[PDB]
Formats: C-alpha cells, structure tokens, sequence
RNA sequence: UCGGAGACUCCGAAUGAUUAUAACCUAGACUUACAAGUCAAAGUAAAAAUAUCUAUUGACCCAGAUA
RNA sequence: AACGAGCUUGGUGAUAGCUGGUUACCCAAAAAUGAAUUUAAGUUCAAUUUUAAACUUGCUAAAAAAACAAUCAAAAA
C-alpha cells in the first residue's frame, strides 16, 4: 500500500535501527541527583524513614478497624459451595448461528466447551452449566441440550420451539473428564462410573418438573403440558418430528459420554477401544 | 473457528449479519474479527473516560474519520473528539457509540 | 502482612478480614455493626434496629481490605440461588 | 445401548416405552390460544396484550360470559372484545403468562359465587357515606 | 498460487521465482504470495518486541 | 472515662423509680478521623399514635446459656 | 593488664520509634490544624497537597429576611 511504499524508499531495516514504540518505556529514577538524592524521598529522621514502620492495619495502638468488627459468616463454607457457570439463550442462539454448535447432534458439556461456548473450571468448584432465561424471546431453535441446572422459563423456550431439555448431575471427578476428555484417554486409565447425586440434590434430579434424568419417565408428559398452558403455547409432537431418535437420545445415568460404557479403555495411537472380559470387573462397572 | 453456515434469511435470530456482497467501494475497508463480528469495542480508562474504538481498519483511515465525524455530529450537536492511530490502524472516539456505529458500519457492508 | 512467603513466594491473605467482611465483585465491602449482640437489654429499640443492618465500607476501608486479601477473594462466583446475586453490580451510576 | 442397574428402565419398569415421555397427553380439558389474539408491543422492554372478542368467545360458557362482561365492563373494549395487558418484565413469556392467568381468575371468580363479602375497606366506606349523603340531599 | 483462500478485497503480492542453478537464470517463474503474510501493515515496534 | 452548670471553678454517673409494656420494615437527614451515638415520614402489624422523667457510655476475641 | 559476672567461635547482616550518613544537570508545583494510641523523640485517620481523567459552574462580591459582625446568600458585575 501507500504506507508500504514508503518503506521501500527508506534504508534497510537492521538491528541498529530498532526503536521502541513511542512512550512504551519510562525513565527509571535513581537516587544520584539532588531532587531524588540526599534524603531520597523518605522525609526527615523517623520510623518511616528508618524503613521500619509498623504493619498494615496497625492504627498506632488503638484497636484496629479490621479486628474490632464482629466476625460473621459471610464467607463460611465458600470453598464447598457449588458453582454453575451460567449459560444464557442469547449466547446459545449466537453460538448456533455462527456454526460453533451443531444443533442436529445432541448437546452436552463436552460440545459446549469444544465450541468455546462456555469456560469451565472444575478446580474452582464448577459443577456444570445452568441455563438462564435471558434471551428466551429471540430463541427459535430446536436442540437437545443437557445442562446440570435448568429454569422454568428457560425450559419453555426450548420446549416451545420443539426441543428437549434435560438436567443431569456430574460429580467433580466426572465433570473434569467431561470438560477435558482427550487427556483422560491419554492417561491410560479406564473410564470411571458416574456417582449419583448426594442427598441434598436427590430431590431436584428426581423431580419431573425440573426434567431430572433420574425422574420418572411417565410423569414428563403431564409436567410439560402444565408448563405449556402456563406460557401460552401448544406442545409440539416430537415423535412425529423426523429426528425423534436424536432428540430423545439420553445417556445412561452411569455414563459420562453417550457412546462409551464405564470401564472401557481408548487407545488413540492404535485407534481401538478395549473392553474388559473379566466377569468381576464387569460386575463392578455395570453397577 | 468454523466458517459461519449459510442462512436462508438474514439477519439471524441472534442478530448476526454476514458482510454484504459485493464489497463496499469506499477507500477504506474494515475487516471483521476472527469470530465474524464487527471490531467495535467499548473501552474505558481511569474509571470515567468512556470511549469506543474501531480496530481492524484498512486503507485510508482518514476517510473513515471524516465519515464518522459527520455521522455522529448531528446526534451530539458537536464534532466528536477522535484519535487516529495510523500505525495500529484504529480510530478512537470519546463516549460510547457502539450500537450506532455497528449499524452504521453494517449498512456500508464492511 | 506477608508480602513474599518463603514456601511459595506469594502474598498471604489476612484471615481476620475473611471472617468479618464480604466483598461484592463491584468493589464494595459489607460488614456488621460492632456490639449488635452486646448488652441488648439496655439499648433502645431504634438503636437495636440500626445494629441488625449490614453496612458498607468507605473508599479507604475498602482500599485497605483489598490490600489484605488476595485476588482469589476478588473473583466472580456463580452460586446458584445466591441471595447476593443482584448486588454484585452497580446500575444507573454516573460518576 | 449400555444399561446400568440405575437405568430408567429398571427403576420404572412399568414405563419402559421409549416414546412415553415424548408423547403428548390426550388433554381435552384449558385456554384455546388460537381463539385468542396475542400482540406483543415493546411499550425498552416488552409489553403483552391479549384481545379476544367476547361475542366470538364460544369457548367461554355463554352464561358466564354475561356475568364477566358486566363485572369487568371497564376492561371491555368498545368493539366488545376484552382488552387486558400487563407490563412487569422484559420477557414476553412472563408478561403473557400474566395476561392468560387473569383470564383464568376472571372465569374462576365468575363461575364461583363469593357468598361472603365480609367487611369493606376505608375507600368503600367513604363512597357509601357519599351515596347516603346524596340520597337524603335529594328531598325534592 | 496460494493454496489457502485470500480475502477478496486484498490482492496477492507477487515475486520473481529464481533458480540458483545458472548464473544468468535470474527469472524462470512467477509466484503469488499471500497478502496477509507478505503485505501486512508496516510496524517496527513488533520487530523491536 | 462520660455528662450538667460557671468562666479553669463546682455537681453527678457507671442510672434508679414509675411504668395495663412500646412491633417489624423503610424515604431523607444530624453527628463523626474510624468505631460509636442521634431523629424519622410512608408502608405494615398489634391493640382502642410516644414508657416516664432527670442523664449515662465498654469494642473484638473468648467463654456461658436456651429451643 | 576495665568481671554486678570471663573469654573465643557460632546463632548474627541480633535489634535499635535513637545518633550519623545517603554520590549528575534542568523545568515545574508545594504544609508544625482535628482524633486515637504504654500516646506526647512514634504511628494511623481526617484535613490539607499533588499527578491524571470526567464535566460544569466556581472565587471575590453576595439587596432584601431571617437565626442573631459574623452563620447564611440573588439577581448582577
Ligand atoms: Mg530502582
Ligand atoms: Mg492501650
Ligand atoms: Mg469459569
Ligand atoms: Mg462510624
Ligand atoms: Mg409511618
Ligand atoms: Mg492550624
Ligand atoms: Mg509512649
Ligand atoms: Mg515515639
């Protein structure tokens, strides 16, 4: 270009000609001149000038401000609280629009992370992704999304457009493998079973209205219809829809990945899957 | 980053619209980000200096400044204060005009 | 304050703060009123009402606590059902 | 299709059908959305409005339609179509839910007889005094 | 010619293919170099960095 | 240490009596290094609105108590 | 060869709110009042000061009228 044309005329670029970007660096002030020498910015003789003033929060000897306020349990149990990285429907639709999520295939935490739709940190107590009601109106997509937590209104958007929404619990060990599958296969260890939710979460994931994976299949129809009446839409017939098998697809409660059973081993180098023939191990894994 | 899939009807429900075809004939071209979005960002410094910056500008940046100055002057009632970073190829505008500029750039087809 | 710890070489959080104050992601700090559990039999009803409340911190106090706590205590926490969900952001503030 | 001990088939043997969950209930109970006309207007947030003609509201029982009209005649438009709107959220779904529910309440309150009105509030008490004062005033 | 897809608006740069085999074999072919590699904006701070 | 009076000289206090018993919640303010201490509409709730003067202080930690 | 408790090495670069010192030029702006503190040879906060940024009224003056030469302050300039 025109700017590129100027470079042609100018002398050859070399190691001598190198220059830092304007104002990128600062002058480092040293103590050798009158303004910055002598007392060297430390004032007169005293404790702060000897370099030995007290610690932070020390207010001269009176009871400090931070120690004189009652202890309260704002942050108690913080390290064991459950975190769900929320997902809104604007982000979901936006991701589907740009081809970073495949709506035709079933959706799960692995395919959200693969398309960089969501960022998950298992080490920071993340237990999955919670769907959020923001963006329901703009949502006009039919997709089978699995998310650990769901909401009433978020369910309506998925169902109204003719989609399947399910909620499943992944324990801390299961979640790490789900977000990051490949390395687990590199470790060489067999795939583990997925533990059931602890007592606190048992009511939620067994509840029909929450679309829990362990919930009774028979009660789903009624729960969907009641929600359909509430939000003023007519239930679509998924069975008639051509992709009924895909939408209806649901992984086993003890499965981390749809198509892989617990106890198998994946050999990427040889492009093979190894399954144990031992009866004892099969008993344990089948459980 | 997958190339966005072709859609029958634009804009998509989210709001995304691909670059217009044929390309604009203006001297300056504003390229899209690797995520296929218009490179217009709200920025802030010191906690109260609100600015909006166009980043992937190409060609004669000066023409873009003149066009933006005319576009934003009637709304504010004054010529906006702007900086042109020729080396970085960016245009900086005081205040937040992300929504207005995004649509304005969309019409031109950049 | 431990500015550089021997084993790791990092700054150390003061746990006297973690057990008294709550930080909202915007930068505000919450605290209780000293004495809200003390000698309630001689305090007036209006006096007791004030004590039960949660109070904010000043710019100086907020600046101090930010020096005595590490970045881990300044992150975003996505707790489901959090009763402080709405208070982590500032809205309609021009300043 | 790997099936664990906790597979939904074993847990709920009766409902082993693959399409049992994904089938649509028979129903036949209910607000006919097709009969109603729903228009969403953004007043920078949504506002829902439902306008269904009472005369053409065959789904509503005819005797109750008479009672609902007069009781809430103010909400009835000049054309005779009940007009009800709500604006309390940014999501048209939740705003629409309010519109539909008010119809159900109106039908339920009309169908049911509130035998006990019990006492009145200060506002009604003042109105009653005003009416009584007027009646005595019109001696002629 | 470029194996990858050049942006439509950009025009590929070109170079004179040469052969070291002969003293006078200065030019034997033509090449098309991807603009986003061989025509990026001139910035000497990155070279400095 | 606190407060009353005088313009430093005097008086009191770590409050008692009277109390047919005095809720919750919440705009705006006083005072003030911080901490503490003051007044209060609206809304709501008991009942058929303010306890009565004179004035009255003690943080955090940590131990006690109860359903 | 200076014992109110030997000397040598090590801990040890003991610690010192105390005394002393702290190395080129140039331009510019620039103050010992209130509170608490085993506090008054110290430190922390307020107030002041300063570098940057945001946007809009600020200083002197300020009639009448209040509360009584001040506390307050409206058009103006
Ligand atoms: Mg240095
Ligand atoms: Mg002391
Ligand atoms: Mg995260
Ligand atoms: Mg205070
Ligand atoms: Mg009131
Ligand atoms: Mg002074
Ligand atoms: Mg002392
Ligand atoms: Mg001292």
């Amino acid at each position: 270009g025109t700017s590129l044309d100027l470079l042609r005329s100018l002398p050859r670029v070399s190691l001598a000609n190198l220059k830092p970007s304007p104002n990128s660096r600062k002058r480092e002030r040293r103590p050798r001149d009158r303004r910055r020498g002598r007392k060297c910015g430390r004032g007169h003789k005293g404790e702060r000038q000897r370099g030995t003033r007290p610690r932070l929060g020390f207010e001269g000897g009176q009871t400090p401000f931070y120690i004189r306020i009652p202890k309260y349990g704002f942050n108690e149990g913080h390290s064991f609280r459950h975190q769900y990285q929320p997902l809104s429907l604007r982000r979901l639709q936006y991701l589907i629009d740009l081809g970073r999520v495949d709506p035709t295939q079933p959706i799960d935490l692995t395919q959200l992370v693969n398309g960089r739709g969501v960022t998950i940190q298992p080490l920071k107590r993340d237990y999955g992704v919670q769907l959020v009601e923001e963006g329901a109106d703009t949502f006009q997509a039919k997709i089978n999304i699995e998310v650990q937590l769901a909401s009433e209104l978020a369910i309506a958007a998925i169902e109204k457009n003719g989609g399947v929404v399910t909620t499943a619990f992944y324990d801390p060990r299961s979640l790490e493998i789900l977000c990051k599958p490949i390395p687990f296969f590199l470790r060489g260890q067999p795939i583990p079973k997925r533990m059931l939710p602890p007592e606190s979460l048992v009511p939620y994931y067994t509840d029909a209205k929450n679309r829990g994976y362990l919930a009774d299949p028979a009660k789903f129809p009624e729960a969907r219809l009641e929600l359909a009446m509430k939000f003023g839409y007519v239930l679509p017939d998924i069975t008639k829809d051509e992709l009924f098998r895909m939408l209806s697809a649901r992984k086993d409660p003890r499965q981390i990945f749809f198509g892989l059973a617990p106890g198998w081993v994946v050999n990427m180098a040889d492009k093979k899957i190894l399954k144990p023939t031992d009866e004892n191990l099969l008993k344990y894994y089948s459980s | 980053i997958p190339e966005p899939p072709k859609h029958k009807h634009y804009p998509t429900p989210s709001g995304w619209q691909p670059p217009r075809d044929p390309l604009p004939s203006l001297p300056y071209f504003v390229r899209r980000s690797r995520m296929h979005n218009i490179p217009v960002y709200k920025e802030i410094t010191h906690g109260n200096r609100q600015m909006t910056l166009i980043r992937k500008v190409e060609g004669d940046i000066w023409a873009l400044q003149k066009d933006v100055e005319e576009f934003l002057s009637p709304l504010l009632g004054k010529t906006p204060i702007t900086q042109v970073n020729e080396v970085t190829g960016t245009l900086r505008i005081k205040g937040y005009f992300d929504e207005q500029l995004k649509a304005w750039l969309l019409e031109k087809g950049f | 304050l431990t500015y550089c710890s021997t084993r790791k070489g990092k700054r150390k959080t003061v746990k006297s703060v973690v057990h008294r104050f709550l930080r909202l992601h915007s930068g505000l700090w919450l605290r209780r009123k000293a004495g809200y559990k003390k000698k309630l039999w001689k305090k007036s009803t209006a006096r007791k009402k004030r004590l039960r409340e949660f109070v904010f911190c000043s710019k100086t106090q907020s600046k101090l606590l930010d020096k005595m706590t590490t970045s881990f205590w300044k992150r975003r926490n996505w707790y489901a059902g959090d009763p402080y969900q709405m208070y982590h952001d500032r809205t309609n503030l021009r300043v | 299709t790997f099936q664990s001990i906790y597979s939904l088939d074993k847990l709920y043997p009766e409902s082993k059908g693959a399409d049992t969950a994904w089938k649509v209930p028979e129903h036949a109970k209910y607000i006919p959305l097709d009969r109603l006309s729903i228009s969403y207007c953004r007043s920078v947030n949504s506002k829902a409005e439902v306008r269904f003609h009472l005369a053409s509201a065959d789904w509503i029982e005819e005797p109750v339609r008479q009672k609902i009209a007069l009781t809430h005649k103010n909400k009835i438009n000049k054309a005779g179509e009940l007009v009800l709107t709500s604006e309390s959220s940014r999501y048209q779904f939740r705003n629409l839910a309010e519109c539909l529910q008010k119809i159900r309440d109106m039908i339920a309150e009309a169908s049911q007889v509130p035998k006990e009105p019990s006492k009145e509030d200060a506002r009604l008490q003042r109105l009653r005094i005003e009416k009584m004062n007027r009646e005595r005033l019109r001696q002629k | 010619k470029c194996e990858l897809r050049i942006p439509v608006h950009r025009r590929p740069v070109q170079a004179w293919v040469e052969s070291l085999r002969g003293f006078e074999q200065e030019r034997i072919g033509l090449a098309e170099l991807h603009p986003d590699v061989f025509a990026t904006a001139p910035r000497l701070d990155i070279v400095h960095q």
